[PDB]
Formats: structure tokens, sequence, C-alpha cells
């Protein structure tokens, strides 16, 4: 394993301000090296930062760091489903609902690209889809649009698509779960797809959608109806 | 809240203990089709 320090090769520079340097953002610089050890590590299934002792480099990071952090654990994991449970569990029960979030994430991530019988992703991720967390429902949503994508299953489609209608989910889960389903419905030009996205487009506001988290709709039917 | 939590998280127990079991059986089953 490579940790972000051998990427980095900080000592090579000249450390001109190697004392009362300049005061970065420290949560910011660790969620940064979090997303840099996934990177790096990613498919192997061996990190030197979650493995050895994972909680104490989750809690380094802040607020949704956390969730990012936790998400990297299945990207380092990625295409072992198998293994991916039995590493994700330990966080999958967290007092942190970022934490939480982030493994559903993971799991996702972890089952992206494979396809099982046992649809592992569905079987975890369909219980928070409609969770009063809007946190949680983000994480979900993502992990089970990364998980299915490309396949076309009526079942997860079915189960997605209210969510955006729901009233509870602010733009931000109402965008995601455009993206989850675009992605999962990619090359398909899905009639319930389409039409649960042009209904949401009109349901709202001008200054509802003059927000940007609103950009993910039109990219949801884009993906929708590529090529 | 605390309730809720609580059930959540033993649900999501008992489903990762299934499929952990299932994804043993398919493991197995995978390895005695391959020496067969």
């Amino acid at each position: 394993p490579k940790v972000p320090d051998d990427i980095y090769k900080t000592h090579l520079e000249n450390n001109r301000f190697g004392g009362s340097g300049s005061q970065v953002d420290s949560a910011r610089m660790n969620l940064a090296s979090s997303f840099v050890n996934g990177f790096v590590n990613a498919a192997f299934g061996q990190d030197k930062l979650l493995t050895d002792d994972g909680n104490k480099w989750l809690y380094k990071n802040k607020d949704h760091g956390m969730l990012s952090a936790a998400a990297s654990l299945g990207m380092i994991l990625l295409w072992d489903v198998d293994g991916g449970l039995t590493q994700i569990d330990k966080y999958l029960y967290s007092s942190e609902d970022y934490i939480k979030s982030g493994a559903l994430l993971a799991c996702g991530i972890v089952n992206s690209g494979v396809r099982n019988e046992c649809d592992p992703a569905l079987a975890l991720l369909s219980d928070y889809v409609l969770h009063n967390s809007n946190t949680m429902r983000l994480g979900s949503i993502f992990g089970l649009g990364l998980a299915y994508a490309g396949s076309n299953r009526e079942d997860v489609l079915t189960l997605l698509l209210p969510v955006m209608g729901d009233s509870k989910s602010s733009m931000e889960v109402a965008g995601v779960t455009a993206l989850a389903c675009g992605m999962i419905a990619v090359g398909s030009c899905n009639g319930d797809v389409t039409s649960t996205i042009l209904q949401t487009i009109m349901e709202k506001s001008e200054t509802e959608l003059k927000d940007t988290y609103a950009r993910w709709l039109p990219l949801g039917l884009g993906l929708n109806h590529l090529g | 809240g605390d309730r809720l939590r609580q059930t959540e998280n033993r649900a999501t127990r008992c489903k990762v203990e299934r499929l952990q079991l299932l994804l043993q059986q398919k493991r197995l089953r995978r390895k005695a089709r391959r020496d067969a």
C-alpha cells in the first residue's frame, strides 16, 4: 500500500516555510488525504490508513469529510463484493449518520462494475432509500446508482423513482436521485424515468430551480437518453 | 429516534449475516463446480 505522503513527497520541495507556515484548512486537507488514499489504493483491498485503524482516520475528518472518507473504503475494496461487507460492517453501525451514509455508499461502490445473484447492493441499500435523514438518503441513493449503473433494473428503478417526488427530499436528494436513475437507465429511453424527471422539473418553482443542485435533473434526462 | 436507529441496526445486521451466508454458499458452489 501507498500512503498519501508517498505521493505528496513534501520533503523534496524546498521547505522555506517548514516552521510557522501558511495555516491551511486542516479538515479540508484531511479530506484531500482521504480521497488521495482511496484513489491510490483503489481495487487493491489493502490500505495503510483505514485498515490498520480506520476509526481514527475517519474521526480526523469533519462533517461530510467523514462521509467521503468512509466511501473511500469501498473505493479501495472495489470489485470485492465478498470482502467488502466483512470490512464495511464495522462502519455500517456507527453513531454518526455521516459515517453510516459513507458505509452505504462504500457498499454501492464495491458492488459497482460487478454483478452477483445475491444483489447485496439492493439488499443493503433498499432500507435507507426513504429514511428521514437526508444524508443517509443521499448515501443510499448514490450507492444504488453506482452499483446498478447501466443495468436497467426495473425493480431498482421503481424503488428509486418515488424519492424524486417525495415531499421530505431536499433539492440535493432530488438531483442525486435523478443522477442515480440516469446511471441505472443509461441508453434505455425509459418512459418511467423520463416522465418522472419531467414531472419533477415542472413541479418546482423558479426560485427552487435557481439552485445549482437542480442541474442534476437535466443531467439525469440526458444520461437516460445518451447516444 | 434512538429506537428507530436500533431497529435499523438490527435489521442491517440480520441482512448482512444472511448475505455473508449466501456468498459463502455461492463461493463453495463455484469451487465445487470448478473442481468438477
